[PDB]
């Protein structure tokens, strides 16, 4: 067949093909964008007092907030 | 007089035509010289919906908290 006659050009196909077609059937790629996502380049500014909202901690040791644990937990 | 009865046509028809037909191009003058008129203080002084060349839309400045804290 094909693999006899050019064989590097079928196996660089065949990477490819696996190239483009397993990013989709993976379970880590919604883990690489919380990954992306939680990282702070810029200031997490602070912002007016109260709207009664049940979130937005006023203390960075208080659970209430929405926090990464997943970095440590596999 | 058959000549008159079977061909032509009376003054009244003739004339009452004649009178609307001035109307109707008297109302064309007047909104012609009427549009250029709108149309040059339109021009000098850009008030109206016609001549409003695009500036920039202002939909896409999105105020947020930026990096730096002067802007």
């Amino acid at each position: 067949n094909v693999w006899a006659k050019e064989p590097v050009l079928v196996a660089s196909f065949a990477i490819a093909g696996l190239a483009v077609i397993l990013p989709t059937l993976s379970p880590y790629t919604k883990y690489s964008l919380m990954i992306n996502r939680a990282t702070p380049y810029n200031y997490p500014v602070p912002l007016r007092d109260d709207g009664n909202m049940p979130d937005v901690p006023s203390h960075p040791q208080d659970p209430q907030g929405p926090s990464l644990e997943w970095l440590k937990r596999l | 007089r058959w000549i008159a009865r079977t061909f032509f046509d009376a003054p009244e028809k003739n004339y009452e035509r004649t009178m609307a037909i001035l109307q109707i191009e008297s109302e064309k003058a007047e909104l012609r010289l009427k549009e250029l008129e709108v149309r040059r203080l339109m021009r000098a002084k850009g008030d109206g919906p016609w001549f409003q060349y695009p500036t920039i839309d202002k939909a896409l400045i999105d105020h947020s908290p930026k990096a730096t804290p002067d802007n």
